[PDB]
């Protein structure tokens, strides 16, 4: 899905 | 007293550099040991090699390429000429390798000692000098990219994160767009960002370095630089908490954005430096910004690290090559006394085996 | 080396 | 084709 969450 | 030192190491005019071949797309600097800048002298294109360990001799050789790039170590050279790629050992006057893309490649650079990374309009591949290698695709690149100028391409030390940049105008403004791609998850994340760098950190009570991607943008809402960790820690370690911090721009430098980060892991700090020529440095472990003040007045539009001082070298518009490094006798006293910070100051003091939190 | 002044 | 000449 994603890799990083800002 | 200031916490960094800025340095110029050669004016490139000085060596009959004509100005208009002083720019991002004929002057390369891939490291710290080398300039080169292509040219052309009556008829014939030529490369310009200066050898920054002996820069009043450079040397010119002819060349039918529209991109050279020096090996960051070595004096091996990668030229370019639409999809016909060839490395040289110089000093064995030797073809190494060549072989021909099918896609013209629109950026390249070297990424390590033994690697070099091309970008086409479609995809990014890494290209290891070792042995019989050829190109091998790491992602295809993300349509958010899609006609920007590519600016920048960069890896964590293990090649398993990896980060594609470019730029384009969008509002009338320069915008960043970036794509981080996971080797092991086979995914990418798109990402507004003007300059990025990765890291290797080690927090206190871990046995382990965690990887660490920090980047900078100036966003529609404005500056901001980040700090996170990217991937599963190691086995035992805690996380990274992720930082994020404001980056300042003045009022009159509304067109201003990031252009280039160096992390010195000497220090663990960053150095940002912006499109109209400011400085800033921030602590990595919790985003502090430490020190701001203006190095250029044209644009810096080529940099490396600086291996000496673990700083940051670059290259302006003027052909001013300039560095700037930590001030190791002044940084402590200096985050005690004029940033007010004594926590950080002892915490970077003993982090770092730096003098100076003796007094807080 | 030429030790630079900053421009602010 | 030799993008560089070092002779």
């Amino acid at each position: 899905e994603t890799l990083l969450d800002l | 007293i200031l916490p960094i030192r800025f340095q110029e190491h050669l004016q490139l005019q000085n060596l009959g550099i004509n100005p208009a071949n002083i720019g991002f797309s004929t002057l390369t600097m891939e490291s710290d040991k080398f300039i080169c800048i292509r040219e052309k002298v009556g008829e014939q294109a030529q490369v310009v090699i200066i050898d920054m360990n002996d820069p009043s001799n450079p040397i010119r050789r002819p060349i039918s390429a529209d991109s050279a790039i020096m090996n960051p170590a070595s004096k091996v050279i990668a030229l370019k000429a639409g999809k016909t790629l060839q490395i040289f050992n110089i000093e064995m006057k030797s073809k190494m390798k060549a072989h021909t893309m099918t896609d013209d490649v629109t950026f390249w650079k070297w990424i390590s000692l033994n690697t070099v990374a091309l970008v086409t309009d479609n995809a990014v591949y890494h290209w290891s000098m070792e042995g019989e290698s050829q190109p091998v695709k790491m992602f295809d690149r993300h349509s958010s990219l899609a006609g920007c100028q590519i600016i920048n391409y960069r890896t964590d030390a293990k090649q398993k994160w990896l980060l594609l940049t470019g730029i384009s105008a969008q509002q009338n403004r320069v915008v960043g767009a970036m794509q981080l791609y996971s080797v092991d998850r086979k995914v990418s994340q798109p990402i507004e960002g003007h300059a990025a760098s990765f890291a290797q950190f080690k927090m206190e009570g871990n046995a382990e370095e965690s990887t660490l991607f920090c980047f900078a943008v100036r966003g529609q809402a404005g500056g901001k630089l980040h700090i996170i960790e990217v991937g599963t820690p190691p086995t035992g370690n805690q996380p990274f908490p992720k930082k994020a911090v404001d980056v300042f721009f003045p009022p009159e430098a509304q067109n201003d954005f990031p252009v280039a980060m160096q992390i010195s892991e000497k220090h663990d700090v960053v150095f940002l430096i912006t499109k109209y020529g400011y400085i800033h440095l921030y602590d990595l472990e919790t985003g502090t910004c430490i020190y701001m003040n203006r190095i250029s007045g044209e644009t810096i539009f080529v940099t490396a690290p600086h291996e000496a001082t673990a700083g940051i070298i670059g290259v302006n518009r003027k052909g001013q090559v300039l560095s700037v490094c930590v001030e190791e006798e002044n940084i402590i006293p200096y985050i005690t006394n004029v940033l007010q910070n004594p926590d950080l100051a002892l915490r970077m003091a003993v982090r770092n085996n730096l003098a100076g939190a003796e007094e807080l």
